[PDB]
């Protein structure tokens, strides 16, 4: 699964294009900004404010 | 990954594959006493090649 081309085309058509398709159009992650850490200040630990 | 297993499995870094039928025997053979041998190499399976 983490090598795609290790999955045989020729006896696996379905799951190699299964495998595919997860590869490619799985949803990507994102950030958004929101309150304000001006004079709120921010808990966040591990990421930026 | 093509599964047959009539002529050879693998069980990981060692190929097993049975061999058979160095000699084919005719109809008009009759275990005479001037028949050539055949040493049990026409049967189905003598032996399995690992």
């Amino acid at each position: 699964f983490m090598n795609i081309q290790l999955i045989s085309p020729i006896d696996a058509p379905i799951l190699r294009q299964w495998a595919e398709i997860i590869h490619r159009y799985w949803p990507n992650p994102s950030q958004i900004r929101y309150g304000t850490p001006n004079v709120f200040g921010s808990a966040n630990l591990f990421t930026p404010p | 990954g093509a599964a047959l297993s009539q002529f050879f499995q693998s069980h990981g870094e060692v190929l097993e594959v049975a061999a058979g039928r160095k000699y084919l025997q005719m109809n008009n053979y009759s275990n005479d006493d001037d028949d050539p041998p055949l040493f049990a190499k026409d049967l189905s399976d003598y032996a399995k090649a690992f």
